[PDB]
């Protein structure tokens, strides 16, 4: 916004805005280290080996 | 008017998380926040300032 005298207010200085996550809830790791991972499901269908 | 009035008063205020992710190192406590459902009685509706 542009309150009446000076100038306008940008989002900086309403807010951080940084490139985070989608969502935070989820994590995980690998034996120590932390890593992030898809676990599939195979499709009513196809075969488990090919 | 009336319709408006309604829209405005007879809504679910849809409510957050206290200590959502992401938190402060902390937190502790975790627990969901449950606001307002909506107006069931005809007295309720009867109400709502026009």
């Amino acid at each position: 916004k542009v309150n009446p005298d000076g100038s306008q207010v940008r989002l900086k200085d309403v807010a951080d805005v940084g490139l985070g996550g989608q969502d935070y809830s989820i994590n995980a790791q690998f034996n120590g280290s932390p890593a992030s991972g898809i676990a599939i499901k195979l499709a009513t269908g196809a075969n488990a080996l090919d | 008017d009336v319709s408006s009035a309604i829209q405005a008063q007879n809504v679910q205020i849809s409510s957050g998380q206290l200590g959502g992710l992401p938190a402060v190192k902390g937190q502790q406590l975790n627990a969901t926040i449950i606001g307002k459902t909506r107006l069931q009685t005809a007295e309720q509706f009867e109400n709502i300032l026009l």
